[PDB]
C-alpha cells in the first residue's frame, strides 16, 4: 500500500 | 486570464460552491483567478486553493498509476506485444498532470511565496511547493529528475526549518508538512530510515505538547498524528 | 474533429483504457471520435459510448442538483438575500450539461439511429435518445419544455414498440428501456400511476420468461428486475 | 429518494 499524505483535511 | 472580469469575492464564493458540487476543476480555476488578483490569501482561501488542486491532481495521479501499471505489463516478458496506444495515453495523462503541477508552482512563484511573511502562510506555501515537485518526481525520467527531487527536498527543508522555529509541535500545518516530507523520504528519495525517524520524532514531540491544547485543537492535531502512526505501521 | 487523425481501433482501445482509469471525459471524447468515423457500432462499442456519457452527464446532473438546492434556499422567504453568484454558477453547469446532451443527441442523429436496423441497436439508440432528452427535461424551463418532454416520450415510445415486437420480455435492453421509461413517467411526466403500471407489468412478464434462460442470462435479467422492484418499493 | 435508472451495467 502507498504511504498516506495530508493537506487541509481528510 | 479567463477569470479576470470576475470579482475576487465572487471567485471565492464560487470556489466554495464548486467544492460543494464536487466540481474540483471549476474550483481550481476559480481559485487560480483569485490568486491572480494579486492580493495575499487568507487562511481559509489558502485551504480552498489546496483542496481544489489536491483533488484535480489526485485524479490525474490515480489515472497515471493505472495506465503505468498496464504499460508495465504490456512490456513484460511475453504480454500484449501490441501497439503504441497504452504509452500514448499514459503520456497524455502525464503531460496534463505535469501541466497542473506547473500551474500550481507558477502561482506559488508569482507571487504567493515572496509576499508570505507570516509563518503560517510561508510554511503552507513551501509545503505546497514541495508537494507539487513531489508529484512531478513521481512521473519523472530524463535529465532533470534528480533536479526535480532536489527542488522538492529544498522546499520541504525550508518549510521545516521555519516550522520548527516558529510553530508548536502540534500545529496542524507543521504536522502535515512533516508527514509529507516523511512520505517524500520514503517514496521518492529512497530514504526509508529518514522517513521513519522523522515520523517518530514528529509524533512523539506532538504527543508531549497535546496537554496545552483545547478540545478542538486536540482533535485537529491528533487526527494528523494518527496518519503518522498509520505510516509507521505500514513502514515498520 | 480532434480525433480525426486517430485510427478507429485506437480510439476504441483508448476508450477502454480511459474507463479503467476513471477518465470518463476522455472516454467520451474517444467514443465520439469513433462514432464520427461513420461506421456502425458493435454491441460492445455501443456500451462504451453509453458508459462514457452516462458518467460525464451523471457528474453534471449531481452538481446541478446541489447548486439548484442552494439556489432555492437563497430565494426562500428570508435567506441569503445575496448576489447573482449561485444563479450564475448553476447556469454555467446547466449550460455545460445541455451541451453534453446536445452532443449525444447529435451523434444519435448523425447518423447512428438512421443506420440502425437490428432491434438491439435501434432500441439501444432510441432508449439513449429518450434518456438524453429526459436529462434536458430535468433542467428545462421556457417555451420549449413541453416540447423536450414530448421528444423524450416519443423516443421511448418508438423503442418500446420495437422492443415488444422483437425482443423477449427478459432481454436486458428491453428491461432497461422499460425501467427508464417508468422513471420518465414518474419524475418527468407527472404520471406515477403509469410508472407503477409499467414497472409491474415489465417485472411480471420478465419473471414468466426466466425459465427460458441460462444461468448467466438469468443473472443479467434478474439484476434489472430488482431495480424495477426497488422503484416499486419507493413508489408504493 | 430519486428513482433508479439503468444503462449498460451497475
Ligand atoms: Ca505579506
Ligand atoms: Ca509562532
Ligand atoms: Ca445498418
Ligand atoms: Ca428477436
Ligand atoms: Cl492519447
Ligand atoms: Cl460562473
Ligand atoms: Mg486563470
Ligand atoms: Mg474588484
Ligand atoms: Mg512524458
Ligand atoms: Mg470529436
Ligand atoms: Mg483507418
Ligand atoms: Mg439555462
Amino acid at each position: 500500500r502507498r504511504s498516506i499524505s495530508f493537506s487541509v483535511g481528510a | 486570464g479567463s477569470m479576470g472580469s470576475m470579482e475576487r469575492a465572487s471567485l471565492i464564493q464560487k470556489a466554495k460552491l464548486a467544492e460543494q458540487a464536487e466540481r474540483y476543476e471549476d474550483m481550481a480555476a476559480f481559485m487560480k483567478g483569485a490568486v491572480e488578483k494579486g492580493e495575499e490569501l487568507s487562511c481559509e482561501e489558502r485551504n480552498l486553493l489546496s483542496v481544489a488542486y489536491k483533488n484535480v491532481v489526485g485524479g490525474q495521479r490515480a489515472a497515471w498509476r493505472v495506465l503505468s501499471s498496464i504499460e508495465q505489463k504490456s512490456n513484460e516478458e511475453g504480454s500484449e506485444e501490441k501497439g503504441p496506444e497504452v504509452r500514448e495515453y499514459r503520456e497524455k495523462v502525464e503531460t496534463e498532470l505535469q501541466g497542473v503541477c506547473d500551474t500550481v508552482l507558477g502561482l506559488l512563484d508569482s507571487h504567493l511565496i515572496k509576499e508570505a511573511g507570516d509563518a503560517e502562510s510561508r510554511v503552507f506555501y513551501l509545503k505546497m511547493k514541495g508537494d507539487y515537485y513531489r508529484y512531478l518526481a513521481e512521473v519523472a525520467t530524463g535529465d532533470d529528475k534528480k533536479r526535480i527531487i532536489d527542488s522538492a527536498r529544498s522546499a520541504y527543508q525550508e518549510a521545516m526549518d521555519i516550522s520548527k522555529k516558529e510553530m508548536p509541535p502540534t500545529n496542524p500545518i507543521r504536522l502535515g508538512l512533516a508527514l509529507n516530507f516523511s512520505v517524500f523520504h520514503y517514496e521518492i528519495a529512497n530514504s526509508p530510515e529518514e522517513a521513519i525517524s522523522l515520523a517518530k520524532t514528529t509524533f512523539d514531540e506532538a504527543m508531549a505538547d497535546l496537554h496545552t491544547l483545547s478540545e478542538d485543537s486536540y482533535k485537529d492535531s491528533t487526527l494528523i498524528m494518527q496518519l503518522l502512526r498509520d505510516n509507521l505501521t505500514l513502514w515498520t
